[PDB]
């Protein structure tokens, strides 16, 4: 029993994702070129890809019903904390179980564990990242579920530095109710069973990955030489 | 708070 509002919410989140996610990956040609030889050799390319993906996530977020009613400061706090997580989430669409890699339509734009290693991150982060991708991919989400999960991740009350937790919660709640009802009404067994609880668990996994990223990012970024390889938006969003 | 780029992209 999907309300008219709920069907509305889904239609908006699908369009917003379509407008901010190009399944052809055409823009990837504008990044500094990938290099798979030295140490940090994929960093310039992958920082570009991250920076781009931050812009696209910001453009998705702005379309989330209710998001615009938040304060500018709270919008900032939510994006800054969720950015890496949504990039992780949104990355699942290019992630392929065959190769255990992210496949962006080209050999040059196909990323594996070793490429991520060339970004300067350890296996301590990379291993759980790939495991995350595998478990998320196995959920086999409908695109409606996927777009809802992204929006729910962005509008989390439980983010440090939030001013209006209560308004953020009421925005999320309406997305959570929309998702729950969608799974029940639009999702067929067996795919649907405990699907919500598993989607909720991925949000928890993302938080742990986010913690580990911030740590390795401080280590990477702490050196000025490495920091120079990043983009101005990546430095503003992640830190410096 | 020191986020000019993010703020500009948001609106
Ligand atoms: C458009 C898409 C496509 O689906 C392609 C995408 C792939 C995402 C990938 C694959 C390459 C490695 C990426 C960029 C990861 C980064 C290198 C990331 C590794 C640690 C993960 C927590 C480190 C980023 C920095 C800034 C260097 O700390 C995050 C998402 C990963 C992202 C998405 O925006």
């Amino acid at each position: 029993k999907l309300s008219e509002e709920q069907q509305h919410i889904i239609a908006i989140l699908l369009d917003a994702h379509h407008k901010t996610y190009d399944p052809t990956y055409a823009d990837f040609r504008d990044f500094r070129p990938p290099v798979r030889m030295s140490p940090l050799s994929m960093l310039p390319h992958l920082a570009d890809l991250v920076s781009y993906s931050i812009q696209k996530v910001i453009g998705f977020a702005k379309m989330i019903p209710g998001f615009r009613d938040l304060t500018s400061d709270d919008q900032i706090v939510l994006l800054k904390s969720s950015a890496i997580e949504v990039i992780m989430l949104r990355s699942n669409q290019s992630f392929t179980m065959d190769d255990m890699s992210w496949d962006c339509g080209s050999q040059d734009y196909k990323y594996d564990v070793t490429d991520v290693s060339k970004a300067g991150h350890t296996l301590e982060l990379i291993e759980p990242l790939i495991k995350f991708q595998v478990g998320l991919k196995k959920l086999n989400l409908h695109e409606e579920e996927h777009v809802l999960l992204m929006a729910i991740c962005i509008v989390s009350p439980d983010r440090p530095g939030v001013q209006d937790a209560k308004l953020v919660e009421a925005i999320q709640d309406r997305l959570s109710n929309t998702l729950q009802t969608y799974i029940r009404c639009r999702h067929p067994p067996p795919g649907s069973h405990q699907l919500y609880a598993k989607m909720i668990q991925k949000l928890a996994d993302l938080r742990s990955l986010n913690e580990e990223h911030s740590k390795q990012y401080r280590s990477l970024s702490f050196q000025p030489e490495n920091s120079m390889k990043l983009t101005p938006l990546v430095l503003e969003v992640f830190g410096n | 708070k020191n986020h000019p780029m993010l703020m500009n992209l948001l609106k």
